[PDB]
């Protein structure tokens, strides 16, 4: 099938801003490329078929570039119901889809409130102990949360988890989650969390011994 | 007026087989139209599966699907089918049946989801959390999705983050849910979660206490 | 590679004919190259994208709603713009590679008929002379030129034929494709 | 209207019977290839063009616009059909008949319209099914079309041939007859 490959892979962008977004074709499509929108939960919404920003009414402030291979989508001057997945497709039967690109709200780069919580007693009966890492609130997305049980490193028994941009502050919240055996957990005594971020000026360690 | 219904979707167990539909209202395919199957991974991009000429017959398969997956159509009924034979995990996605992708004026469909698992229905796990300052939920062990979670039965709903759910190696979900509250009525306000699971009736209240 | 002009998009049985011909009128080689992209209702065309014009313009009243909202749009006006390079020049390119370069040769053949018929057979391009020792103008007729179809042309010249001293009657043919005009004898 | 060479890059054809349609390209009045649209691959009517690449996605896709503008022109009109066109008919052969030695027998069907035609060829009464081929629909300039069917015969001294046109126009089939 033809392969396709977006220029951002996901970007940061803020309201009035000035995107451009690439995609780049495998063959020689011609004019033929096409510029797709996708918010969660829908399905896509066309915006430029050929590089005719048209639809009943798309919004002027989309243009469509670029023939043969190299294309671009370009959106002058963003509005905030602009934060979508972008995709580029070809082919009416044979259909080809781009590795989408995220167009995420910018901000000030804010530090993360984080929280360690040891596992319950009604979970230590069950025989499994689960602890938890919050790192309530930050921004951006990329942080190091790192697991040290009695110093040492932690490497295959956690997992992260990471909201959306908040609908009022537009900053993500992220929980790590280190899960042990109620034996394992209970032949180590320091359990320990450390958070890695931008805004912070050294690595945050929230910890906990068991008693 | 003119849409396209998905219908089929579950949880189907690798090795298994399912056939999905997609209903036409509003046209009829006696008119030539190119009907495709994309399907969409769990927070994934977009992917083709394949797409069928609603005239002649013609179909055209994406190079992954290898004989696994089988599109064919009935003009009387208006319906596409799509028998998904051979199933593995990596195939659990949404299904989106679509028209003359690429044309103006043209739709797509909700979606379909199928899960592809070996997991059985079970109903989750409610620990708290041990609690400004943050408490909350682990909801453990847990299928299929998805998970209402509510704070003070709809009253809390300010700084509160539930966590998209993660699947464990268990094959079984896991979401946490926090939220921030001030350190004061730590004791003075009493704070409880509002797990739901419909798939298995399994609705809990937990009470989050400080230890 | 080849490629195409698009199409603009509206906003005893019976048949509905809609017919897009996106055209290229090539003069002087590339000196002068022009588009005219005609959309066309039956066979009544409706709208008109003319590169020496620059816009959208009806042809007949049906067309009229379309000439507007295509001009209206200033992607599509841009691209058909552009559609006398990226169609009709680059295309051409190929043109002269191929179809600018082919030459097959006519096969001349004089012989009576129920009068002597020089059957012109076989040839491209369509550029071709046929005369019949002094040049015989009033008694000879000659066919319209005969295509094909499968890119070669035929053409036949009758001449009412009142002979006397054995004199010889010559069927001369000009052609590209020849280094050098055919003559044969009679 | 007046050029050294005309071309159309861009043949786009609908109908509503069927429905149906082709996409073409011609140089000079010939035919340089065709995109079959259910099979979804351009056929070069030239083995010299084999060397070039045309996408049929690129058919396909105005052939969708093309059924869309088409929908929205049969409304403006108030549902207003074709008018059927008196197809002229002409059979010839391609070189000076020589008994024995093989030719190809030209039949013209001029003059099409709307693009829905049957073109066969008859051999001493019955049917012709071997050697027959023929041109997709060729466009004209007062956008009517015309095909042209070839059958490849062995001219012999008894045997006589016919093309069997069937347009929408014609109320009996018009049967042109070949006379070497
Ligand atoms: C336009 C036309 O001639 N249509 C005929 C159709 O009615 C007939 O069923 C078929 C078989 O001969 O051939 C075609």
């Amino acid at each position: 099938d033809i392969q396709m490959t977006q220029s951002p892979s996901s970007l940061s962008a803020s309201v009035g801003d000035r995107v451009t977004i690439t995609c780049q074709a495998t063959q020689s499509i011609s004019s033929y490329l096409n510029w797709y929108q996708q918010k969660p939960g829908q399905p896509p919404k066309l915006l430029i078929y050929y590089a005719s920003t048209l639809a009943y009414g798309i919004p002027a402030r989309f243009s469509g570039s670029g023939s043969g291979t190299d294309f671009t989508l370009t959106i002058s001057s963003l509005e905030p119901e602009d934060f979508a997945v972008y995709y580029c497709h070809y082919g009416i039967s044979v259909v080809s889809f781009g590795q989408g690109t995220k167009v995420e709200i910018k901000r000030t780069v804010a530090a993360p409130s984080v929280f360690i919580f040891p596992p319950s007693d009604e979970q230590l009966k069950s025989g499994t102990a689960s602890v938890v890492c919050l790192l309530n609130n930050f921004y951006p997305r990329e942080a190091k949360v790192q697991w040290k049980v009695d110093n040492a490193l932690q490497s295959g028994n956690s997992q992260e988890s990471v909201t959306e941009q908040d609908s009022k502050d537009s900053t993500y919240s992220l929980s790590s989650t280190l899960t042990l055996s109620k034996a394992d957990y209970e032949k180590h005594k320091v359990y320990a969390c450390e958070v890695t971020h931008q805004g912070l000026s050294s690595p945050v360690t929230k910890s906990f011994n068991r008693g | 007026q003119v849409q396209l219904v998905e219908s089929g979707g579950g949880v189907v167990q690798p090795g298994r087989s399912l056939r999905l539909s997609c209903a036409a209202s509003g046209f009829t395919f006696s008119s030539w139209y190119w009907i495709c199957w994309v399907r969409q991974a769990p927070g994934k991009g977009l992917e083709w599966v394949a797409c069928i000429d609603t005239g002649s017959g013609s179909i055209d398969y994406a190079s992954w699907v290898n004989g696994r997956f089988t599109i064919s159509r009935d003009n009387s009924k208006n319906t596409l089918y799509l028998q998904m034979n051979s199933l593995r995990a990596e195939d659990t996605a949404v299904y989106y049946c679509a028209r003359d992708i690429g044309i103006d004026y043209n739709f797509w469909g909700p979606g379909t989801l199928v899960t592809v698992s070996s997991a059985s229905t079970k109903g989750p796990s409610v620990f708290p959390l041990a609690p400004t300052a943050a408490l909350g939920c682990l909801v453990k062990d847990y299928f299929p999705e998805p998970v209402t979670v509510s704070w003070n039965s709809g009253a809390l709903t300010s700084g509160v983050h539930t966590f998209p759910a993660v699947l464990q190696s268990s094959g079984l979900y896991s979401l946490s849910s926090v939220v921030t509250v001030p350190s004061s009525s730590l004791g003075t306000q009493t704070y409880i979660c509002n797990v739901n699971h419909k798939p298995s009736n399994t609705k809990v209240d937990k009470k989050v206490e400080p230890k | 590679i080849i490629q195409p002009e698009q199409p603009a998009q509206l906003p005893s049985p019976e048949d509905f004919v809609y017919q897009f011909k996106g055209m290229c009128y090539f003069t002087n080689g590339t000196e002068r190259v022009r588009l005219v992209s005609r959309s066309i209702y039956n066979r009544e065309e409706i709208v008109r994208f003319d590169s020496d014009v620059g816009e959208f313009r009806a042809v007949t009243l049906l067309g009229l709603p379309a000439a507007e909202y295509w001009n209206s749009q200033k992607d599509i006006l841009e691209r058909k713009r552009a559609a006398v390079d990226r169609v009709c020049r680059h295309n051409y390119q190929l043109e002269l590679r191929t179809t600018l370069q082919r030459r097959v040769e006519p096969t001349v053949t004089i012989s009576p008929s129920r009068l002597l018929v020089c059957s012109v057979t076989d040839f491209y391009p369509a550029q071709i002379k046929v005369r019949w020792d002094q040049e015989e103008t009033a008694g000879v007729v000659s066919t319209p030129l005969i295509r094909n179809g499968d890119w070669t042309f035929q053409i036949l010249v009758m001449l009412e034929m009142t002979p006397q001293r054995g004199d010889v009657y010559t069927c001369h043919v000009e052609h590209p494709s020849l280094q050098s005009p055919i003559t044969v004898e009679w | 209207i007046v050029a050294d060479h005309v071309a159309s890059y861009g043949v786009n054809l609908y109908q509503s019977y069927g429905p149906s349609g082709q996409y073409t390209h011609e140089f000079d009045g010939d035919e340089q290839f065709y995109v079959d649209l259910g099979r979804k691959e351009t056929v070069w009517s030239l083995p010299v063009l084999r060397q070039f690449r045309f996408d049929p996605q690129f058919a396909l896709t105005n052939i969708a616009v093309l059924k869309h503008n088409l929908n929205s022109l049969i409304k403006r009109s108030n549902s207003t059909a074709a008018t059927n066109e008196v197809p002229e008919v002409t059979v010839f052969s391609k070189s000076p008949v020589t008994l024995g030695q093989p030719n190809i027998l030209i039949c013209l069907v001029d003059n099409i319209f709307p693009p829905v035609v049957n073109i066969t060829w008859l051999s001493n009464g019955h049917s012709v099914t071997e050697g027959v081929s023929e041109t997709s629909f060729l466009s004209k300039s007062d956008h009517s079309f015309f095909k042209i069917s070839y059958l490849t015969l062995l001219p012999s001294a008894e045997e006589s041939y016919d093309c069997k046109v069937e347009h929408w126009g014609l109320d009996k089939p018009l049967l042109k007859h070949w006379e070497p």
